[PDB]
């Protein structure tokens, strides 16, 4: 998971 | 379609329930719905969205399946998407639409939207209230009075979003 | 004639974070907000104004799943509910 | 143990004017929007949770009474009904 | 009460309904309800609201009749605002309350709403969501899960709000 | 009428  | 159809007593319950409050939907025959999604994965100095693509096929899929025809334009600018957009306003098809979609994903910060060449030294940003402005009665008298649902997928600033509580 | 016509209505604005906070993406699966968005709008689309819908999608980020938002629904405008009407 | 909470979740605001107008206000009779919104509560307070009043609120403004204003309502985290339930 | 009460059955069929996406409600026999109402009237430059004073007995008596005690606030300053503020995000009575109403009245600009001392050399502006973060999770534990209603009576720039269409 |  990797923040926008 | 993969949307869950509503059978025609289904729809006839919604209208002869609530009619003077609901937003009327023109002909299936006719109408000419129009959608749009921009998504910047690509971008100049800050590390490609992984994964967008996803969404793309994604929103695309679900607009066409509610009934829409979906404009993507990726990889722009807040310019290009201000272009973009005004075109937007101008499509006659809108005249013979009953709503819109319009569906942002990108980097994002607190001032708004990024755009492609974004840096954290130049902004490349979209205003959120552009986006409005754009498509007010004014700017976009076609679509007075029908529902304009914007959607935005990015990130609106650093913060993890938790604060800790305890027992 | 010429009549009056409020300059801004019929609007909503749906974001994936609450303001200042990030919100997730995955590489093989694309963004949290925009799969749990195609899923209820599947799901209610029939039964549900856009307005309830989005509320489920809320409710749907209520535990944090460890990466935590919370979307907002923002700049509402919507006079009437919006059935979309799927298959109609 | 601790465990994460949502910084902001459950809030709703409720705004006279759409962004950039004014609102309409009265001297003998007060503000056009805290009128109506009484109004409303007072019918509806019972039967629909705060979000459906406050759209029935701004139904009432749809045609520019003249003076126009179109009550906005913003930052919805509201993740459940809420319905008020006067007499309880 | 003034407000059309729920007769039981009534209640019953919306519990009974939707049991599970609906905020509870506390027990009436103990539950401690607060509102704040902040309104300015006289201010030290720009106009007196004539008027307000109907808003505020209208609001205040509605509130109550609602469940709720109501502090009323009057001519302050986005500061006295503030300070009032969290000292509203730290009453006791918070913690035995399930929901909470804010209800602001004055003059107010596109940056947010005025305190008294506003000129348009000198701002006293309350931000938008200043109001946000001082009723939070990290600012207000108390109210956590708990519905916030903000309600804001002001005015938002100097805009008439209306674009001319014909036929 | 005013405005506010």
């Amino acid at each position: 998971y990797v923040a926008d | 379609g993969n949307v869950k159809l509503c059978s025609l007593e289904e729809a006839q319950r919604i209208w002869k329930q609530k009619s003077a409050e609901i937003y009327p939907i023109m002909d299936k025959s006719s109408r000419t719905r129009l959608a749009l999604i921009i998504c910047n994965e690509e971008f100049d100095s800050i590390p490609r969205r992984t994964g967008a693509e996803v969404d793309i096929t994604g929103m695309t899929m679900l607009l066409q399946n509610l009934g829409y025809s979906v404009d993507v334009k990726k990889n722009l600018t807040a310019s290009d998407m201000t272009t973009e957009l005004e075109a937007f306003a101008h499509r006659p098809e809108h005249k013979t639409s009953d709503s819109t979609f319009l569906v942002f994903m990108s980097h994002g910060i607190r001032e708004g939207i990024c755009g492609k060449k974004h840096s954290e030294q130049v902004p490349d940003i979209l205003q959120l209230n552009a986006i409005f402005n754009m498509l007010n009665t004014k700017n976009c008298p076609s679509l007075k009075d029908k529902p304009k649902v914007i959607i935005i997928q990015a990130c609106r600033g650093d913060s993890p979003g938790v604060v800790w509580f305890k027992d | 004639a010429i009549k009056k016509a409020h300059i801004e209505k019929d609007f909503i604005a749906f974001c994936s974070s609450t303001p200042d906070n990030v919100s997730w993406r995955h590489p093989t699966m694309g963004s949290v907000f925009i799969g749990r968005l195609i899923e209820h709008m599947q799901e209610y689309a029939c039964s549900c104004d856009v307005e309830e819908i989005f509320r489920k999608v809320r409710f749907s980020f209520e535990q944090p799943d460890g990466r935590a938002q919370m979307p907002t629904t923002e700049r509402v405008t919507l006079t009437r509910c919006f059935y979309l009407f799927p298959g109609h």
